[PDB]
């Protein structure tokens, strides 16, 4: 745990420095859930990937 | 506001009519105020009558609604009008009529504003108004109870008015009997019992009792209301001094003994401390109610219920006096006589031993300090009476082996283990009495006193045996005999017991140093009854201090006896004092001072005031030192006052120890040592916290003997909850070892606390109320202030002898078993309005068997819905019976 | 009535004055509270130290142990520390634990949740009583049920019914 | 007096100023010490502080496999779900820790000092529990026909197993109490519980359902077992359509979470073992949701229907309730009950309650005829239509 | 600063869960002008949503 | 100066606060009819240390010869 949003920022950043560059996600689902349980550590972690994603989208 | 309503004829105006007395009315306000004064009475008399009817009607309409906005300002504006000049002056009929709704208007203000000022003011107006109206208040209340609807607010208001009457500001006896209190008691139990308690209105309730018994039975709880009147009465010492209350308790006691609820009567006779009162509580029950029922029985049952100190029957003022009245009471001469004899209360205790089992594992091991240590331990494991029988029978190990003072100590503690035997313990003491040195025989005598109380009740008395013994020329045997005498009678007034004390210790010249205990024994007899008034104890104490104050033990005991002999009364001390003055010394001046304090003592505010002008924080040589600790305890007072005052006492007990330490530095160690016993006397509302807190610290501070004192209270309710507490204490003691001398004190502490399961709990309370007296706690109490406690003093200090009887269930219609009996439990409680604290007789059924407890047992009551009955004896099981009174002369509640 | 007020007051005067009197005076004179009283204050304060992990008291066990679940992701079956009482830890309240070795130093916090905050709603309404006209009967019915036993429960529970609700 | 009054106001400030000194000595806030029991405990307590017995981390032992390097080791899995291999602290023997049993290990030094009491992991179930409650015996209707039938099964083995063995009858197991809300399944069960005087744990199943699927199931087995071990236990399972609902799925939902727990209860009652003599009572809100395993005799020997209390019952509930109450006695209590339509038990009582209220309202020492008529005419019209029973009964 | 958790310096910025939420959802760019032809709609919406939050006083 | 002497004087000053405090508190002004409170009679303790005086005098420069 904790590493999952940290990954997203760096990979997404690589694109920005060497711009224009395309970030292509194969299947955005298993992460793009509109529902999280958010009570077990497992659910919390998926919820943290989505949270980073949205922030990062404006960042590009 | 909304002017007009009833002063307007149209159909429409009826809605404004309710509202209108809040602002102003056209003529209706004026009718009592303006129109009555300005015009002359007779011209005006026709109009006022018509309008009178309408104000009555408005009252009824306002009750119809549930609103306070419409109720309160409306009745208030109307009052002022009445006050002015329709009070008594209009005519003979018209003031009675105006005065009837006036009462109604008054209640809301009286009740709502609580203050002292408001309180006195309302009484002034109510009393004058009551006299003139002449009994209309009684009809008014009854109509209001019936009504069609009323407010919840009003429930509190109507009772409050009854308080204006009780003051007698303008009354003196006219309408001092009921404002229709009877329905009023039934609905709500709150303010009304206070009013009743002060008035002496309580007489009328006996006449009323016949009607009330139905409501008390299954329908309501009228029973709670009378028990409350009793709480207010005892509380009245705290509210206003002992001399003021004393007159009051006498008049209250006569109405209660006449009433069917006997425990309330029993509490008040026990407080006054008189011979006459006791025989009357016994006889009165039988006479007032002629039906056999419980009524004949209540006299004996109340004496058994009374638990304050000592053995069977406990007070023992009552045991001698109840004979002669015995013959008159006549359930049967042969049976009533046998039930009253302490031979029947002994047998039941035998059964409880079986349940408790052996706890004994203690030292009985020979040679050294351990031999002395062993003797105190054997009793301490099985405190009161348990299965310690094996050890006591065995003479050879513990009793005989000791040397010097140790022999007296060994023998003295023996009686306390043998406690509550008819005979067979007496056989055992007699066998020692004959053998060995003087120390064995004398020690045997305290112990003798204990076992022989078992056959008594004015046929073969305890007195009879002790009378021969006292005569002995040797100092030691005679001392032990008087000490033994004091132990048996406890606090009685009897011709013989007083007579044996009259010549004994007629000198301050004595061989032993324990001669002083004679004075204490004498002191004990005086309290818990009408005083002894013995010459020997008074005259000698002043001479003793002048020859010697070098012996810290000797010097202390004689003035302690003087201070106790005087307690019990103020009046009596005067006769003895008068004598003392003949011999004048500087010592005597101090003796005189003690009499002021003694007479004033037990007051709830006088005693407190006295302690600024103290004899602590002073030494005149060391004269002042001896009684100064005694004053500070206030221990009698603490037990004497109500269950309500106990909550307060938990701080008081601590407060008194603090006071000694501040005043006197040397006195500080002593004060802590007294503390363990102080709590034992006190029997406070919550028992758990105080001794445990003390128990750990008492190892560190010099004199480990404090810890030994602590252990006596410390076991509290015998192990179910206490299992953690008794194990931890014992460990703290045993854990630290530094010397054989230290080990022995700590060893006494470990073993006392460590009591096997389901055993007789520490008590000097009644077991309905924490009301009582102590003149047996005194025997350790006195000896716990002797500087570096000797082997000889330890011996005096060892006895318990005050703890519970095993029967806490039906005495009833002649049962007297330990064999199970059903009880009811209420999961839903309503009551905190009963002093004793027994919840509703509406019952939910549960299994049989109530056995000894100290604290709790309050929700435990006896079924009264199984065939519908009400408890005479308010049930908790501490030393409260599960017994009921019903019309039938046999219990409809059959043994489980 | 007035006399009662004096009795109630009687318990309370003694409670403040006694606590004040005993703490200062008894450390000063002999060895009663003395070394022991300092010892409790000091030991708890040192163990607690910096930091303390917060936990919640799930349950109390009768053998001087308790089930605390700590806010660090680990549950503990703690041992009680010398001079702290097991039986002053409410099941409603959360307890504070020393975070080096898990023992209950004490309760400085009872803690608070957003879950509490839903139930508790404070009302101070624009329209209230006497801002409603008509349908007068309907208000009186409500009150006999709700207001009258709530204010004075004593008769209603006493008569034998459960209070009308 | 005036002096005394001043102190009332004052004591509140005086306690607040003093508050750091109160806190240390008595308890709560800064330096929590009770002074009465932690003082006594202090000497024992010193042993635990010195050791690494603090921490003693929550765990359960999977297997007690000992192995080399440090010889006395146990394989434990903590309640948060990760395993550690630990050591034995000398203060117990390897005998004390046993496979499947709950155990304490440190977090700083992983080793067992004292084993942790097994199976008391639900706190949620405990929340509801009041041992031996009951409103009052009078509202029941006292002895009804319904109460007496319930005692033969329930009271009698708990009170005496001796009589059972003597005659040679197998001891009963299950009583299934059913009817729509307010026919008093719980009220009668409380009454028999008190009488037998067995320890009484009633519990709502809705707290033995918590978090996800399978956690609630762990709670039900451990609780049940614990009670079973205990001699003379009575368990009244209160309202189960929350561990007692229908069994299906349709693959757009699913009853699963509910069924895992329900099935776990059913299994445990008799067991795959003969049976105990510890009683189970089940209260269900539907007779329409029950699967056959629950219904087998030896997990349910006789079915008793407490639905819409009987012809005798309607009158007893009013008179025994009326007896307790201060009411008029020129009205026939049975006439008021009889008027009541298809009455649920809750509904009969509703008349008494409404009747009494009017009487309290007046503040009379009885009641009047008027209070009764308004109550009863009101109950017959409105309440009966609006009972639980019209809707539920047709379904059932 | 770790193993004591004693405070160093205050970071002047405030953090609540609500501030991050606002950023992630992202407010639109589109002006009411751009949207227009819904001119009749911008008046109707304005009165109920906007006016009481701006001045609840009126 | 050496500390040894200084410790002795600190303990001697303390005795005074303890003795006045003792008598004063003991007097009940909250269990007699009059209540003026007994909590206002809360005194505290004192001690005595000493250390050599610093006082720069006759200084033209820090440590010249100190010209008179």
């Amino acid at each position: 745990l904790g590493e999952g949003p940290r990954m997203v920022r760096d990979v997404f950043r690589l694109a920005k420095e060497n711009a224009p560059a395309i970030i292509f996600i194969d299947e955005i689902d298993a992460i793009a859930t509109k529902r999280f349980d958010a009570q077990t550590g497992a659910d919390r972690e998926v919820q943290r990937i989505l949270l980073e994603l949205l922030n990062q989208m404006d960042g590009f | 506001m909304e002017e007009g309503g009833r002063d307007k004829t149209p159909v429409q105006s009826q809605q404004p009519s309710a509202t209108a007395p809040s602002g102003a009315d056209e003529k209706s306000s004026g009718k009592e105020r303006r129109d009555a004064g300005e015009k002359d009475k007779e011209q005006e008399l026709s109009e006022e009558d018509k309008q009178l009817q309408d104000e009555l009607e408005m009252l009824v309409e306002r009750l119809g609604e549930k609103d306070t906005s419409l109720y309160r300002p409306a009745l208030e504006e109307l009052r002022r009008q009445i006050r002015s000049s329709t009070t008594s002056m209009t005519s003979v009929p018209k003031p009675l009529k105006f005065l009837r709704p006036h009462y109604g208007k008054l209640k809301e203000i009286y009740e709502n504003m609580a203050p002292g000022e408001n309180k006195c003011f309302a009484a002034d107006i109510i009393s004058v108004l009551a006299m003139t109206m002449s009994g209309e208040r009684e009809c008014l209340k009854y109509r209001l109870v019936g009504s069609q609807e009323e407010l919840a607010s009003w429930g509190h208001e109507y009772v409050r008015h009854l308080a204006g009457e009780v003051a007698k500001e303008w009354q003196e006896l006219d309408d001092a009997e009921k404002a229709q209190r009877e329905p009023l008691l039934t609905l709500v139990k709150e303010i009304v019992p206070y009013n009743m308690a002060h008035n002496a209105e309580h007489e009328a309730c006996d006449l009323l009792m016949e009607i009330e018994q139905v409501d008390m039975l299954e329908k309501d709880i009228d029973e709670n209301a009378y028990s409350k009147v009793c709480l207010y009465l005892t509380s009245c010492v705290n509210y206003v001094p002992e001399p003021e209350n004393s007159a009051l308790l006498r008049c209250a006691l006569g109405v209660f003994r006449k009433f069917s609820r006997f425990p309330e009567a029993l509490r008040l006779a026990l407080m006054l401390n008189d011979m006459e009162l006791v025989e009357d509580i016994f006889t009165s029950c039988k006479d007032v109610v002629v039906q056999k029922q419980m009524a004949f029985m209540l006299g004996r049952h109340g004496v058994f219920l009374e638990l304050s100190e000592d053995v069977e029957e406990y007070e023992d003022l009552t045991e001698i006096m109840s004979n002669v009245q015995l013959n008159s009471n006549f359930l049967a001469l042969a049976r009533e006589l046998d039930i009253m004899e302490p031979k029947v209360p002994d047998d039941i205790y035998k059964t409880h031993l079986e349940n408790n089992r052996f706890g004994g594992s203690g030292s009985q091991v020979d040679s050294a300090r351990m031999n002395l240590a062993s003797s105190f331990v054997n009793g301490f494991v099985n405190a009161a009476f348990g299965q310690d029988k094996l050890l006591t029978d065995d003479g050879n190990k513990w009793l005989y082996k000791n040397k010097d003072h140790g022999m007296l100590s060994a023998a003295a503690s023996l009686g306390m283990i043998l406690l509550w035997d008819v005979d067979g313990g007496l056989t055992q003491i007699d066998k020692y009495l004959y053998s060995s040195e003087d120390y064995i025989k004398s020690g045997a005598l305290l112990a003798c006193g204990i076992v022989n109380s078992g056959v008594r009740n004015e046929c073969d008395p305890a007195l009879a045996l002790l009378s021969d013994y006292v005569l002995h020329n040797s100092n030691t045997m005679r001392l032990g005999s008087i000490f033994g005498l004091g132990l048996a009678y406890a606090g009685s007034n009897r011709e013989d017991v007083l007579t044996l004390l009259l010549p004994v210790m007629g000198d301050s010249k004595s061989s032993m140093e324990v001669a002083g205990v004679t004075a204490l024994a004498c002191g004990m007899i005086a309290v818990g009854s009408c005083n002894g008034d013995v010459t020997s104890t008074i005259l000698q104490t002043i001479m003793e201090k002048s020859e010697t104050e070098l012996k810290d033990t000797y010097a202390r005991w004689l003035p302690l006896g003087l201070g106790l002999n005087h307690l019990g009364k103020g009046e009596a001390i005067e006769a003895i004092l008068a004598a003392l003055e003949v011999v004048s010394e500087p010592f005597r001046s101090f003796a005189n001072t003690l009499v002021d304090v003694c007479a004033y003592a037990g007051s709830g505010n006088v005693l407190k005031v006295q302690q600024l002008l103290h004899i602590c924080s002073e030494h005149f040589d060391s004269k002042e030192k001896e009684e100064d600790k005694d004053k500070k305890e206030k221990k009698d007072k603490d037990k004497k006052e109500a269950p309500a005052d106990m909550g307060a006492h938990q701080g008081v007990a601590v407060l008194g120890i603090a006071l000694i330490a501040m005043g006197e530095e040397i006195g500080a160690e002593m004060a802590l040592r007294t503390f363990g016993h102080l709590l034992r006397y006190g029997e406070p509302t919550l028992r758990r916290a105080v001794p445990l807190a003390l128990a750990l610290i008492s190892v560190s501070n010099p004199r480990l003997n404090i810890l030994d004192t602590l252990s006596k209270f410390s076991h509290d309710a015998d192990p179910e909850v206490s299992y953690n507490s008794i194990f931890a204490m014992g460990m703290v003691g045993s854990g630290t070892n530094n010397a054989r001398l230290a080990a022995m004190l700590r060893q006494l502490a470990q073993y006392h606390a460590k009591d096997p399961n389901n055993l007789f709990m520490v008590r000097l309370a009644q077991g309905l109320t924490h009301l009582g007296k102590g003149t047996l706690t005194l025997c350790p109490y006195h000896s716990d202030r002797q500087l570096m406690s000797q082997v000889a003093v330890a011996g005096l200090l060892t006895v318990l002898v005050s703890f519970l009887d095993v029967r806490n269930i039906i005495l009833g219609k002649s049962h007297y078993v330990l064999y199970g009996l059903v009880a009811a439990m209420q999961p839903r409680m309503l009551v905190t309005f009963d002093e004793e604290l027994r919840p509703l007789p509406v019952s939910v059924r549960v299994g049989q068997a109530v056995d000894v407890v100290g604290q709790a047992g309050k929700p435990k009551t006896i079924t009264g819905f199984q065939t519908h009955t009400t408890p005479v004896l308010l049930a908790h099981g501490e030393r409260a019976e599960l017994a009921t009174e019903e019309f039938l002369p046999v219990t409809p509640i059959l043994e489980g | 009535t007035q006399c009662r007020l004096k009795l109630l007051k009687l318990e309370r005067i003694k409670d403040y004055l006694l606590m004040e009197e005993e703490f200062i005076r008894n450390q000063e004179q002999m060895k009663p509270l003395e070394e022991k009283q300092e010892e409790e204050r000091s030991k708890v304060d040192d163990l607690r130290g910096t930091p303390m992990s917060v936990g919640t008291l799930e349950e109390i066990i009768d053998d001087n142990h308790a089930i605390v679940s700590t806010s660090v992701g680990s549950e503990h079956y703690v041992s009680i520390l010398s001079f702290v009482d097991k039986d002053l830890l409410e099941p409603g309240c959360s307890v504070l634990l020393n975070h080096k070795v898990h023992a209950v130093i004490g309760v400085l916090m009872d803690d608070t949740d957003p879950l509490v905050t839903v139930m508790k709603v404070e009302k101070a309404p624009q329209e209230t009583y006497a801002d409603i006209g008509g349908l007068d009967n309907q208000i009186q019915e409500i009150k006999e049920s709700v207001e009258l036993p709530l204010t004075h429960p004593e008769y209603y529970e006493e008569m034998g019914i459960k209070p009308p609700k | 007096q005036s002096t005394y009054s001043r102190q009332i106001k004052q004591v509140e400030d005086d306690i607040q100023q003093l508050l750091k000194k109160i806190n240390e000595l008595t308890g709560i806030k800064e330096s929590d010490t009770g002074l009465a029991p932690p003082a006594l405990w202090d000497l024992a307590a010193d042993k635990q502080t010195l050791q690494s017995e603090q921490p003693l981390q929550v765990a359960r032992c999977t297997k007690i496999i000992n192995a080399d390097s440090e010889d006395p080791k146990y394989i434990i899995n903590v309640k948060q779900f990760a395993k550690f291999v630990v050591d034995l602290s000398d203060q117990v023997a390897p005998t004390d820790i046993e496979e499947g049993m709950r155990v304490g290990v440190d977090r700083n030094k992983y080793q067992i000092h004292i084993p942790l009491p097994p199976k008391i992991d639900p706190t949620v179930t405990m929340m509801q529990v009041e041992e031996k409650p009951d409103v009052t015996y009078s509202d029941v209707g006292g002895c009804k026909e319904q109460i007496e039938k319930l005692r033969e099964v329930v009271e009698t083995p708990l009170l005496h197993p001796e009589r059972f063995v003597n005659l040679g009858i197998e001891p009963p197991k299950g009583v299934l109490l059913f009817g729509p809300p307010g026919t008093g399944k719980t009220l009668c069960a409380r009454a028999v519980a008190n009488r037998t005087d067995a320890c009484f744990i009633p519990v709502i199943g809705s707290e033995l359902v918590q978090k996800y699927v399978g956690e609630g199931a762990r709670m039900v087995r451990e609780l049940f077992e614990m009670a079973r071990t205990k001699k003379a236990c009575l368990i009244f399972f209160d309202e189960i359509d929350a561990i007692g609902g229908a069994r299906f799925d349709d693959g757009a939902g699913g009853d699963n979470e509910v069924q895992r727990t329900m099935l776990e209860l059913i299994n445990q009652l008799d067991g795959f073992d003969p049976r105990g003599n510890i009683k189970v009572l089940m209260a269900t809100n539907r007779p329409d949701t029950l699967d056959p395993a629950l219904m087998r005799p030896g997990r349910l020997d006789r079915k008793i229907e407490f639905s819409l209390p009987d012809l005798e019952g309607r009158t007893h509930i009013f008179k025994i309730h009326a007896r307790s109450m201060s009411v008029e006695r020129d009205i026939r209590f049975e006439l008021l009950a009889r008027l009541c339509p298809n009455s649920t038990g809750a509904e009969i009582r509703s008349v008494c309650t409404e009747a009494g209220m009017f009487a309290i309202r007046a503040r009379r020492k009885i009641a009047t005829e008027k209070d009764f008529l308004e109550a009863v005419n009101k109950v017959i019209k409105s309440y009966a239509k609006f009972s639980a029973t019209p809707r539920y009964m047709t379904y059932n | 600063r770790n193993d004591s958790y004693t405070l160093h310096k205050i970071l002047p910025n405030k953090v609540d869960p609500l501030v991050s939420l606002m950023m992630v959802e992202k407010v639109p760019d589109s002006t009411y002008e751009m949207i227009g032809g819904l001119d009749k709609q911008i008046k109707e919406i304005k009165e109920v949503i906007e006016l009481p939050v701006k001045h609840p006083e009126l | 100066e050496v500390p040894k002497e200084k410790e002795k004087e600190k303990v001697s000053t303390a005795v005074l606060s303890i003795t006045a405090k003792a008598k004063k508190k003991e007097k009940e002004k909250e269990k007699k009819e009059e209540e003026k409170m007994e909590v206002d009679e809360a005194e505290k303790k004192e001690e005595k240390e000493k250390k050599k005086e610093p006082e720069p005098n006759f200084q033209l420069l820090d440590n010249p010869a100190r010209v008179m």
